[PDB]
């Protein structure tokens, strides 16, 4: 659905870290620019695995 | 931006843009158009890396917008002028016209011939001794809910090239006569154009007129007939020009017009706003059962989509033409056509205007008060630009006489019909049942010489009450209004 | 057992319903509202009655047209412009003095029920 | 079996021995309007004779009572007629009263000539046994399937008329069962008229570039529902093509060019936006299944993946960055065979002149089809409504002419419209399920929609029903079933009903399948009283009363020849 | 039950042809009394059957088609007479003429008739189908020499 109109906004629920990995939502929640900084490189590799070619859109 | 393509919730947002070299001044404010330009960056005087957007123009398109800045100048082509020759040589151009507005709203005739002669205009004359006569005509539709007088109003909007619409509840004295603003960088007066200075030249359309303040009413009346704005304010003192056309909607002060309610009831307006007006059009709903189910059809064809077919199929018929066409067809009638009148034509005119005075006399004879709708010299200016509007619509130079009586004909239909709305009633209605029966009829000479030489009433009670049973429908009138017929 | 179906879902059922779903009146009876608001006119023609006017049939046609887009459903069937008809006259039967409530219910009988 | 291949050049030495002289017209061409193909045909024809100098009266004839009148109030000057797009289904003796001894001049010798030539250009493969063997004044452009399939029919046919107890019996019903065998067959085509004038062009030598664009437009004209047709003549015009194509270059404003590039199966992408015209594509919506949400959500789906935005797919193809349309091909390669649309990659004709741009043969072709369709008692508005689609047909004339490009645009904004509104009708029909199964057949009927106007025209009604054809031949969950498709006309109150053959998909690669509602509709009308038409060229074409629907529709799926 | 009933014609509640109109145009000659049992009685032509048309109600004795031929001329041009002596009314104020010749009222409603132009070629084809059916051919010669 983020691919479904072109949308560039991926809602991670934090509840989720909270479940499994909840040392990620630690370090999310400590020191959260360079998390991030890391957060948007994974979600675009996860999108490139499921929309090859998405970094012409985006 | 558009507002047709605002987003959800929000206000539409101002953009700086700049036009060079033969750009410059090819836009009236208030015009919708087409631009095609880069989108450059330009840092302001005025946060962190904060630079402003702003457009350099390369390109303008505007159907709407004709000519640039005004100049009364032929900037149509050849071949759209031989069409536009074509459509005034056209022998029923007036109902093509009439059928153009509003083709999704059912009747209303009058009211669109009233439209038209709106869009086309009068004609400014200047005399030697600066006498500015008025050319355009304002009209003031007073009704029921429920008459698409709102639609008339954004149909009207649609379809003339310089528009712009109003509420009554969302203006301001400031807001439709032109503001004293003040500068920020200078910290100077300046004025700043409102509604009635972006309508210059064409239409202002207000919307719930009976319910804008009284101070805000009266900033109008110059601007409605002097065609000028003169404002003393902040130390700037000038006249602005403003030649607007004013087309207003009102209901009465009553939730409803009533019949029953007399009609200075209805209306708290000042009769100086009604000498302004020019058709004051009174509209009202007789729930007739041919009228309901005619306008149920036609809302039904409307909103099932088969109205777009058969507008889609009449248009292609030539009966009727689209806002473009009507629009710079309108542009070109107020840029060539400014008519006079032939000097058998105000015979007519001087004719009908002592006329329909000599029957005001008679209507507040009986009332003993003023009438709230008046009839003054200003409404026989309004005929004779309705007659030059009716000549500027086929391209004729000349306002003959078959232009005069349609003038006459919209103005009865229009005024003459808004301004017509204890013993002896009784003693008559019992004297005249016991005296003629059920089925035999009188003439009127026989009432004449045994109900006013007898003087047992006067004759305006004879010819108020034989009215007042032909509206009762027991009673009614035969053989060329020489025979009183009882229909029982 | 409030409620047949959940609030959760039935949030986000109206904001599919207002944001994908557009009906259109194509194969609807289109006689039947008409006699219908000519009768409501017909009507209307009392004192302190509820005004009706065009905008009262437009109305019919909106609730018609919201009653097809409740069932997800882009075309509007007769059965949405018989309940929008039942609302109408129900509201305008309601809105009567009880002098003529009895009068008024039967006279428009035969639209609603059948 | 009167003109096979070979002499076509032959027959029009004939035509000249009838018509080449300057003092007087005596050639009248006969056109079926409302055919692409018969259009293109003429315009060859008009071309040829205007080459050489032949007076010519080009009459475009929608109805069999049209034909009749125009061929009853026709001057005994004439001596060469050409029926173009129709006459071959038909017995024209039986039909236009032509009895040979009023029209035969020097008889003497076993030679026989008449005062009047009757040429028929047809593409429809049944043949009338009469008109093509027994007929001296009807001569027919036969394709060749007299000469491979029609021999048993015509030694049938011979000796039933040269022979005018048990062996006569014996060998006379043998020959009229074969006969009645060959007759109440459907109706089918596998020749294009484009392609058989061209090949008279052939033999003559008059063949340029203009005529070569003409007979390609009238061969993809047939794509749509006769594509084996189009697979089988492909060959012939790629050899033409790189026949009569120059040595080479830059972009000049003189040299035309006509290449056979990629030309992908879309409804008009050089002229739309990617996003429309897959959108409104016939093919896409009949595999992906496009006419609910879920379809609109997989075509969103795959703009993401082919990595297109949406604002570059909606985009007007003209000002769409190349980045996008340049690789275009790699990136249908790649992406379309996840969603099984694999058969868009097809190559086609493309032909540009100077800098105005390109335009395909499809694009051509419903341009063409738009202004034959919208392009501008009730006897009188029957003869109106005639009258007024054969003004579309000489508009769609007027546009195929290099000069009247604006006629093309026109055209091209026509096609636009027309299927939007072709799309809206299709989803209408699709959403609320008025597709009836009747075992036999299937049945659509039309009550009320959105502009229904349109359907007062054939060709409309047949867009719909070639969009219904394809959207319903990919469920292969519903077999292979006929369609019915009535749509009403309020004012002149008929039921306009259009017969729909099926097809297989288009993926596959057979014997094609007939049209069999020509024999019930002419039983029906024989057997019962409806007051119906059958004047149309397409005999699946016909007019019934609203009343007199429903019994019609009753004794059609009562009867067995479907 | 007309509901139920109309479902199977695959026709709506309230459909144009669904409804009902008398398929008899009332043609009545007013106050024919035969010269036997004097009962003063209207005749109508259009909705009564042909054995109590000819003859009396209660006396039974068959009148003589002559004056019943008569009769209807005299209807007919009574019809026309009417149409020619009209006044002339208000489409908005309905108010008869007083003026005799004048452009429009004062209300600017045009000029119609108190009867309709429909309401009067009605009768005229009413008239013309009863004489062609009933055979009166003194009535078929008066359509004759009223069209020419
Ligand atoms: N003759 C008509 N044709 C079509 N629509 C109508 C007609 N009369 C009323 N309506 C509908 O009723 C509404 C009337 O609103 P309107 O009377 O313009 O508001 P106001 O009372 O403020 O003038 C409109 O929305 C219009 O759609
Ligand atoms: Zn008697
Ligand atoms: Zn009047």
């Amino acid at each position: 659905t983020l691919g479904e109109m072109n949308s560039e906004s991926l809602e991670v629920n934090y509840r989720h870290l909270a479940e499994s990995k909840a040392i990620l939502a630690l370090f999310l929640a400590k020191c959260p620019e360079e998390m991030l900084k890391i957060f948007d490189l994974v979600a675009m590799e996860a999108t490139e695995l499921h929309y090859p070619d998405y970094a012409r859109i985006h | 931006e558009i507002p047709e393509l605002v987003p959800v919730g929000e206000m539409p947002r101002n953009l700086t843009m700049t036009c060079d070299r033969y750009l410059t001044n090819k836009v009236i404010p208030g015009t919708r158009v087409t631009i095609v330009g880069i989108y450059s960056i330009y840092n302001s005087k005025n946060g962190v890396a904060i630079r402003t957007p702003y457009i350099k123009i390369l390109g303008i398109q505007s159907d709407v917008e004709t000519s640039s800045i005004w100049n009364s100048v032929t900037m149509f082509t050849e071949e759209e002028e031989e069409e536009f020759l074509q459509l005034s040589r056209n022998p029923k151009l007036y109902e093509i016209l009439t059928n153009s507005i509003a083709p999704s709203i059912f009747g209303n005739e009058d009211i669109k011939k009233a439209i038209v002669c709106l869009l086309m205009g009068g004609s400014k004359k200047i005399l030697p001794d600066g006498m500015r006569l008025r050319g355009d005509i304002n009209v003031l539709l007073l009704g029921d809910p429920g008459t698409a007088k709102s639609q008339l109003l954004k149909f009207v909007e649609k379809v003339s090239p310089i528009a712009v619409y109003t509420s009554g509840k969302g203006s301001s004295a400031a807001g439709l006569t032109a503001s004293v603003q003040r500068d920020p960088m200078t910290r100077e007066f300046y004025l700043e154009g409102g509604a009635m200075v972006l309508a210059d030249g064409g239409v202002v359309c207000i919307d719930e007129f009976d319910k804008m303040r009284d101070e805000d009413r009266v900033a109008i009346h110059e601007a409605m007939e002097q065609q000028t704005i003169s404002i003393a304010k902040a130390g700037i003192t000038t006249v602005l020009n403003s030649r607007t056309s004013v087309l207003a909607a009102a209901n009465p002060i009553y939730g409803r017009y009533d019949d029953l309610k007399s009609p200075g009831d209805n209306i708290d307006f000042q009769t100086t706003i009604l000498s302004r007006f020019d058709m004051i059009f009174i509209v009202k709903d007789d729930h007739n059962e041919e009228r309901d189910i005619s306008i149920a059809n036609h809302v039904i064809n409307i909103h099932t989509g088969n109205a777009n077919a058969m507008q889609n199929q009449q248009e292609e018929n030539g009966s009727e033409i689209s806002i473009e066409k009507m629009k710079r067809y309108i542009t070109y009638c107020r840029l060539k056509c400014a008519p006079r009148l032939s000097p058998q034509a105000a015979e007519k005119l001087s004719s009908n205007f002592v006329t329909i005075r000599k029957q005001l006399l008679i209507n507040e004879l009986e009332s003993t008060e003023r009438s709230s709708i008046p009839i003054t010299i200003r409404q026989l200016e309004a005929i004779i630009r309705i007659t030059e509007s009716l000549a500027k619509l086929e391209l004729s130079p000349i306002a003959q006489e078959r232009h005069v009586d349609e003038a006459i004909r919209l103005f009865q239909a229009s005024t003459m019909d808004a301004a017509s709305q204890l013993s002896e009633i009784r003693r008559f209605e019992q004297e005249l049942k016991r005296r003629l029966p059920i089925g035999w009829s009188t003439s009127y000479q026989t009432l004449r010489r045994e109900f006013v030489d007898t003087h047992r009433f006067s004759q305006l009670a004879l010819d108020k009450a034989l009215y007042a049973l032909e509206k009762h429908e027991t009673i009614q009138l035969r053989h060329q209004g020489q025979n009183i017929y009882r229909s029982g | 057992e409030i409620s047949p179906i959940p609030q959760e879902l039935l949030m986000k059922y109206i904001h599919y319903a207002r944001t994908k779903i557009y009906p259109k009146l194509h194969q609807m009876d289109m006689d039947k509202v008409s006699r219908v608001y000519a009768d409501l006119r017909r009507e209307s023609i009392s004192t302190g009655s509820f005004p009706i006017t065009v905008r009262h049939l437009e109305s019919i046609l909106r609730i018609a047209e919201s009653f097809a887009k409740m069932r997800l459903s882009e075309f509007v069937s007769s059965y949405d412009l018989d309940r929008a008809i039942k609302v109408v006259v129900d509201s305008f039967v309601d809105a009567q003095k009880v002098s003529v409530r009895r009068q008024l219910r039967r006279s428009f009988a035969i639209y609603t029920l059948g | 079996m009167y003109y096979g291949i070979s002499q076509f050049s032959e027959a029009y030495n004939k035509i000249l021995r009838n018509s080449s002289s300057h003092s007087s017209c005596q050639l009248v061409i006969f056109v079926s309007c409302l055919n692409i193909d018969a259009l293109c045909a003429t315009k060859m024809l008009s071309l040829l004779f205007k080459k050489q100098l032949v007076q010519s009266q080009i009459v475009p004839i929608f109805g069999y009572s049209e034909l009749r009148r125009h061929y009853s109030q026709l001057d005994d000057n004439i001596n060469s007629l050409l029926l173009v797009g129709f006459g071959g289904v038909i017995d024209l003796e039986a039909f236009l009263e032509i009895d040979p001894q009023e029209y035969v001049i020097d008889t003497d010798s076993g030679e026989q000539s008449f005062r009047r030539d009757i040429y028929v250009l047809d593409a429809h493969r049944p043949w009338n046994l009469d008109n093509i063997f027994g007929s001296q004044i009807i001569q027919c452009f036969d394709d060749g399937t007299v000469d491979d399939t029609l021999g048993e029919q015509k030694e049938a046919y011979y000796k039933l008329l040269e022979l005018d107890r048990k062996q006569r019996k014996k060998q006379i019903h043998e020959y009229e069962g074969v006969l009645e065998e060959y007759y109440s067959q459907g109706t089918t085509v596998v020749n294009s008229i484009s392609a058989q004038i061209y090949s008279l062009l052939s033999a003559i030598g008059e063949t340029n570039l203009s005529n070569l664009w003409l007979n390609i437009l009238g061969t993809t004209s047939l794509d749509i529902a006769y594509a084996q047709v189009y697979n089988r003549l492909y060959p012939l015009l790629q050899d033409e093509v790189k026949r009569l194509t120059p040595s080479s270059s830059v972009k000049t404003p003189d040299t035309l060019t006509l290449n056979i590039q990629p030309d992908y199966y879309l409804f008009l992408l050089r002229h739309s936006s990617l996003y429309d015209s897959f959108y409104y594509s016939n093919y896409v919506n009949a595999k992906l299944s496009l006419w609910n949400e879920n379809g609109k959500k997989r075509l969103h789906k795959m703009f993401a993946r082919m990595g297109i935005p949406l604002s570059t797919a909606q985009e007007t193809w003209l000002y769409m960055d190349h980045s996008i349309k340049r690789e275009l091909g790699i990136i249908f390669d790649k992406n379309l065979d996840r969603y099984g649309l694999q058969d868009i990659i097809r190559d086609g004709f493309v032909r540009t002149l100077g800098y105005r741009g390109s335009i395909s043969a499809s694009e051509f072709v419903e341009a063409l089809t738009a202004l034959l369709e919208v392009g501008n008692n009730s006897a009188q508005k029957l003869t109106n409504l005639r009258k007024r689609w054969v003004s579309n047909f000489w508009l769609s004339w007027d546009a195929l002419d290099d000069r009247k490009v604006e006629l093309l645009n026109r055209g091209i904004q026509l096609a636009q419209d027309l299927q939007r509104a072709i799309f809206n009708t299709g989803v209408a029909i699709l959403e609320k399920k008025l597709i009836k199964h009747l075992r036999i057949y299937r049945l659509c009927v039309l009550q009320d929609g959105p502009d229904l106007d349109l359907y007062r025209n054939p060709l409309t009604l047949l867009r719909l029903g070639n969009w219904l054809i394809e959207c319903c031949a990919e469920s292969e969950d519903k077999q292979l079933l006929p369609m019915v498709l009535a749509s009403i006309d309020e004012n002149t109150d008929t039921y306009l009903v259009a017969g729909l053959t099926p097809r297989y998909p288009r993926g596959l690669d057979k014997k094609p399948i007939l049209n069999n509602f020509s024999m019930a509709f002419q039983q029906i009308t024989a057997e019962t009283d409806a007051k119906v038409r059958i004047d149309n060229f397409e005999s699946s074409i016909i007019e019934i009363r609203r009343e007199d629907l429903s019994p019609f529709l009753e004794k059609l799926t009562l009867s067995g020849l479907l | 039950l007309r509901k139920e009933l109309l479902k199977i014609f695959e026709l709506r509640e309230f459909a144009k042809v669904a409804e009902f109109k008398d398929p008899s145009l009332s043609l009545v000659v007013p106050d024919f009394l035969c010269e036997y049992c004097f009962f003063i009685s209207d005749i109508d032509f259009c909705k009564a059957a042909p054995e109590s048309i000819f003859s009396c109600v209660r006396c039974h004795k068959a009148f003589n088609q002559v004056l019943l031929q008569e009769h209807l001329i005299q209807k007919l041009r009574s019809d026309i007479e009417s149409y020619l002596i009209q006044d002339l009314r208000c489409s908005r104020c309905h108010k008869v003429k007083r003026d005799y010749m004048s452009a429009h009222c004062p209300c600017a409603g045009a000029w119609e008739g108190t009867l309709p132009r429909e309401s009067i070629v009605q009768k005229l084809n009413v008239f013309k189908q009863v004489a062609k059916y009933y055979g009166f051919d003194i009535l078929l010669s008066c359509i004759a020499d009223l069209t020419i």
